[PDB]
RNA sequence: UUGCGUUGAUAAAAGUAUUGUUUUUGUACUCUAGAAGCUACAAAGAUAAGGCUUCAUGCCGAAAUCAACACCGGUGUU
DNA sequence: TTTCATTTTCTGCAATACTTTTATCAACGCAA
DNA sequence: GCAGAAAATGAAA
């Protein structure tokens, strides 16, 4: 007989057991984990969906190259010049003849920039862009902007004298379709090699987008994110699988609200809320055969058939403070007005399938394919399909409603029972024994976590509850069975724990209301996280400051000088060193032009007084200034992605670490430390496995200062506990690993405390190790002499297990 | 293999081939030159016959693959005989001709096993160079952990701005077209 | 491959394996020891890391084929990890296991091209040693009018007095019988 | 606890558009047809390092899962 | 007294405009 | 929050 007190928090749990007889504190700890939140999954999904757009643009130009080769227009895609004007060529091909190469250039430029296709201030500017499109093409608009304002792409605010109006470069894609059709038609009048199948294939490359319910994939690709599946099944609409299940039969699909059976069930469940069998049949036939009614005519008809005034009518639904409401059919009557197909006599189940097909799909192609693939031996007519898609597009506030929580099986079991008995659906369900609503999974001793995590409120509460469930499982493993469990959505885990202890016949009362404080953390060992930052930098070779030879510096750039932040950046670089600008070393005349409004007056005031700051020339015709480059710092740790025909190194910076491998050698008696990063692993070249090869690992072992006669001690991940001990004074302290910092300095390690999340700076570690830095980060050198290092594995309850050698070779294959 | 001035010319040629700047190759952990001694080594001052065995072997091991070291040995054996080749061209051009015709024999006999990949090379600053060379290997001679027993490296010198495609079919299609562009 | 004390142990073991008397080995044209310096070398006085490159490479080139030098490099890569191996066994035994399992893969995968022959080794007096080793090679990977690229040597430790038979069927049967006799 | 109506908050997944950063090339601006590669504009290439087979409305790569080791859903150890 | 070798510190990091589906919680009413 | 050179500090040569 003990008692388990368990505190559930946002990013931690904390437990303690008490004896209930004497009253001593037997065991206490806290488990710390990151609070599970979905700003990481948003970033993952955003990047997954943007990579597909870059993929599909590249595949559009690949398909255009295959089209121009497969029709015999040009042969080698090496001699094509990249310095012709595409907009002038689009207008010239709109009226005169082009050869093959200029045609390829213009059509390639159009395929690279097609338009939007869904049709506040943005909608106004897009409507203004469409306003000039009834007699002009996009080519003429963009060429007029190019010849007049000297600037085409982006979005910019050229100043007209009357007013300042902002232009933009988005057009509807039907304009691109008309422009390409006219160009290809005049070229078809001149060139005989352009056939009409070529025209239609180009227009399908140009304006061809997948539907939003089709997803990625192909017939032979078999992804698991769209229609074609890895189980060999092709799904007509991807969202169909996503429909929930019935509330009493967990293997049947939920029923559509616009069916016949659901509307019958709803009208009959509202009528029995207020009658004989014949009166109910008469009311159903009346609302089924007459047109243009609401609640008022129906309540007058119930008053007329029962020979009673409309008062003392017991229960009906009401929307707000005003009028009442009741279920009419309202979709059967609006389906009755369809002229091409007859609906009075079809079936019961065809009405259900027709309501399913109209509820799921909104586009005409999905409705057409579902009618062809769900009504086998139905043999519909083409005009019926056109009237059906017109009817679906007509009143979509009625068909786009949702799915009624029952299924057609249960509503066929329940509909002939509430004709005779005057009772409701719940009492018939309790009478019939249809009370099976379980999610059962059987163990024999412990608690299941996938059972308890069946209801999704937030990811954070699910994370905390399953951490607490692992705590409880290991705690009742270690200290036998318990008697009382006091924990801190709440009624959900309460009901689940009561059901678990009542099913296994264990009488236990669960309720929802120092130096030896152990801790245990969650070790982080996933191996494909974000490898670096996402800005691509450019490097130059220079001599800045106290420097004697040419060295590689990383460039930085001030994007807009006029803005306040540009002035702060320019002022800091100006007061530190003036020669750090590239314009100060290639053009000093423009730089004294820059010193003049600094000395007289800041750049915003000059822009209001005279416009943009121009580059100095002998006349007033030079270009203007909006941005400036400078030499930021030297080049350190990077990933070199320099292109093939470049001449300066182009890099990615700030690359993130993954794990460390601790070695020891019996020649000098000191410990040595590897550092692996996320960018050190690789999809291997034959099969595609994600691992680190062995020759590359020996290169990192050479580089990080580890001799080859050293035994391998253990491996360390993030939040993995670590024991550092002195060997002459025998004082010890245990830490949390974080990373291997500063790759220039050998055997430097950043450590985090064992008792809190942050050091906050200043306190005293072991005498050999030193004092924590004044700013807050502890990064110390563990590759010293006279020291010893052990690994600490702690179980979920927090009992230490100190290890010295944990294997024979590092684990590189997963 | 035996060591003379031709090995110095071959080392300098492949060092200029794989590395953008010179300082990377001569500060690696195992070579470890200084600046004055590197200027003496490049100008023919120091003779590569009486240097340290470990330093010369580390310079040879960083630049070449191990099957390529076996091909250095066989090349030297075939080249110091038959002195029209010793009259005509220098040793690195003959080494390139030897390994290129070995690749042609690989592509002729067994075209189902030739796989390829991108090759990342570590410099002396701690960093690596993504896409430093193009590596080619035989799948059937595959030791465990991803090492391969038969393997060669090449450096493509094509002029167009389009990279080498991934996939087995596409990469092996690319190698057969641009044979005289890879060096 | 890289050069350390294990290469000294490997050189001394294979020199004791192939030559009847020691004096023949060092006096070869390219190694060229004296007696006192050889006695200094055998006792570990001089370290083979800062000796001449030509002398160390000639010592390694006389004993091994070039494919065997590539196998030394690959075995070193597999051997300096997995610290049971480093402590438990000296290098040359693991190298022998490496070349034997390479021979087993050669006999299993492609059994149609493995040919063999006897191997004669030259001493320092002008004479050679007839039937010094058994060399095995792959027929398909032989340079035209040149020695086989893929090639290994073995020394049989059988106790009977009967040499290796001629013919191509019988020798390849013989290798499969006396697998645990060749070292 | 079950069903039906309104309206808020949230989560998972799908289809697109225009930029941004950087490399090469061209025109302008500068210095003597050359050079320098600053400052603008326009094409073409790349856009987490990479990898696959089916040859295309082609596909995958930034989330979660967690103390290890030994013996028939349980049991044993440093 | 120049110079190499270890310990602190302090600066900087990718965005925006549309379209659509499914599910789960709440709270506000009619019923058992 | 954290990667990591820059600026500051310390122990030879």
């Amino acid at each position: 007989d003990l008692v388990l007190g368990l505190d559930i928090g946002i990013g931690s749990v904390g437990v303690g057991i008490l004896n209930k007889v004497t009253g001593e504190i037997i065991h206490k700890n806290s488990r710390i984990f990151p609070a599970a939140q979905a700003e990481n999954n948003l970033v993952r999904r955003t990047n997954r969906q943007g990579r597909r757009l870059t993929r599909r643009k590249k595949h559009r130009r690949v398909r255009l190259n295959r089209l121009f080769e497969e029709s015999g227009l040009i042969t080698d895609f090496t001699k094509i010049s990249i310095n012709l004007n595409p907009y002038q060529l689009r207008v010239k091909g709109l009226t005169d003849e082009l050869s093959n190469e200029e045609l390829f250039i213009a059509l390639k430029n159009m395929v690279k920039h097609r338009g939007i296709s869904y049709l506040g201030d943005y909608a106004q500017i897009v409507k203004e862009n469409s306003k000039q499109l009834e007699t002009k093409t996009p080519g003429q608009i963009q060429l007029e902007r190019y010849q007049t304002y000297g600037q085409l792409r982006g979005d910019f605010t050229v100043e007209k004298d009357g007013k300042k109006h902002r232009l933009i470069n988005v057009f509807p894609t039907s304009a691109y379709r008309s422009e390409a059709l006219r160009i290809l038609q005049t070229q078809q009048e001149f060139n005989p090699q352009i056939t009409d199948e070529f025209i239609n294939r180009y227009l399908e490359i140009l304006t061809g987008k997948r539907k939003y319910y089709h997803g990625p994939g192909n017939e032979k690709s078999r992804t698991d994110y769209g229609r074609y599946r890895t189980s060999g099944e092709t799904l007509d609409n991807i969202f169909g699988i996503l429909i929930g299940k019935c509330t009493f039969y967990p293997d049947e699909f939920r029923a559509a609200k616009a069916s016949y059976t659901a509307q019958e069930f709803n009208l009959l469940n509202d009528l029995n809320n207020l009658l004989s069998k014949e009166q109910k049949n008469q009311i159903i036939n009346y609302v089924k055969n007459e047109k243009a009614m609401g609640p008022a005519k129906l309540f007058k008809y119930i008053a007329k058939l029962l020979s009673c005034d409309v008062a003392d009518i017991k229960g009906y639904r009401i929307d707000k403070s005003g009028k009442a409401e009741i279920h009419t059919f309202e979709a059967y009557r609006k389906m009755k007005t369809l002229e091409t197909l007859d609906i009075e006599q079809m079936d019961r189940e065809t009405l259900d399938k027709l309501a399913y097909v109209l509820t799921l799909n909104t586009e005409r192609e999905g409705i057409q394919e579902a009618l062809e693939h769900e009504f086998a031996d139905g043999s519909f007519s083409q005009k019926q399909v056109d009237e059906l898609v017109q009817f679906r597009k007509a009143n979509s506030s009625i068909f786009g409603k949702g799915w009624h929580n029952f299924s057609v099986k249960l509503m066929m079991e329940l509909i002939p029972e509430l004709y005779e008995t005057s009772e409701e659906q719940m009492t018939i369900l309790t009478r019939l024994g249809k009370q099976k609503t379980t999610s059962s999974s059987n163990k024999t001793k412990y608690i299941d976590e996938k059972l308890l995590t069946e209801e999704i409120y937030n990811p954070v509460v699910a994370k905390s509850v399953r951490q607490a469930i692992k705590i409880v499982n290991a705690a009742i493993k270690e200290y036998g069975d318990f008697d009382n469990i006091v924990i801190e959505a709440s009624r959900v885990v309460l009901n689940a724990l009561q059901e678990h202890f009542r099913a296994h016949k264990i009488d236990t009362k669960v309720s929802v209301v120092e130096d030896s404080i152990l801790f245990s953390y969650q070790v982080d060992s996933k191996f494909n996280r974000k490898i670096s930052d996402a800005t691509i930098y450019a490097t130059r070779q220079a001599k800045v400051g106290k420097d004697k030879a040419d060295e590689t510096y990383v460039l930085g750039k001030i994007k807009d000088i006029y803005t306040q932040d540009g002035y702060d950046a320019f002022m800091k670089i100006y007061k530190k060193d003036k020669s750090k600008f590239l314009m100060y070393r290639h053009d000093p005349q423009t730089f004294e032009k820059v010193i003049e409004p600094i000395l007289e007056n800041p750049f915003l005031k000059y822009k209001e007084e005279h416009g943009y700051i121009r580059k100095y020339s002998k006349k007033g015709n030079g270009p203007e200034i909006k941005s400036l480059k400078y030499y930021d710092s030297k080049l350190g740790n990077h990933i070199d992605i320099t292109p093939k025909d470049s001449n300066n190194k182009v890099v990615l910076q700030s690359v993130s670490p993954w794990r460390a491998d601790v070695y020891f050698n019996k020649t000098t008696g000191k410990y040595e430390i590897l550092g692996l990063k996320y960018a050190d692993l690789q999809f291997e070249k034959g099969t595609g496995t994600y691992k680190i090869s062995q020759e590359k690992y020996n290169d990192i072992k050479k580089k990080e200062g580890v001799d080859s006669d050293s035994e391998f001690k253990f491996t360390l991940y993030k939040n993995d506990l670590l024991l550092v001990k002195d060997t002459e004074t025998k004082e010890q302290q245990l830490f949390r690993f974080l990373s291997r910092t500063m790759p220039k300095q050998k055997h430097y390690v950043e450590l985090k405390p064992y008792d809190k999340q942050k050091f906050e700076g200043g306190e005293a570690l072991i005498k050999v190790l030193g004092n924590v830095a004044n700013s807050g980060q502890c990064k110390k050198g563990l590759g010293k002499s006279n020291i010893s290092i052990y690994k600490v594995r702690t179980d979920v309850l927090g009992n230490q297990h100190i290890i010295k050698n944990e294997g024979d070779k590092p684990k590189l294959d997963f | 293999m035996k060591i003379n001035d031709d090995i110095k010319e071959l080392i300098l040629e492949y060092m200029s081939r794989y590395f953008k700047f010179e300082n990377d190759f001569y500060k690696l952990p195992g070579i470890k030159f200084t600046d004055a001694n590197w200027q003496k080594f490049k100008n023919g001052g120091t003779d590569i016959e009486k240097m340290g065995a470990a330093r010369v072997n580390a310079m040879l091991d960083c630049l070449f693959d191990d099957f390529e070291l076996a091909m250095i040995g066989k090349a030297q054996t075939n080249y110091y005989n038959d002195n029209s080749l010793k009259m005509n061209m220098p040793f690195y051009t003959y080494y390139d001709m030897f390994k290129k015709q070995q690749l042609l024999k690989w592509l002729k006999n067994n075209r189902d096993d030739v796989i390829g990949g991108t090759g990342r090379m570590y410099t002396a600053s701690g960093n690596y160079i993504a896409n430093a060379y193009l590596e080619v290997a035989l799948e059937s001679s595959s030791l465990g952990s991803g090492s391969y027993m038969l393997q060669m490296r090449f450096k493509d010198y094509s002029k167009g701005q389009e990279p080498i495609p991934s996939g087995r079919q596409n990469r092996l299609e690319w190698i057969e077209n641009n044979l005289e562009n890879i060096r």
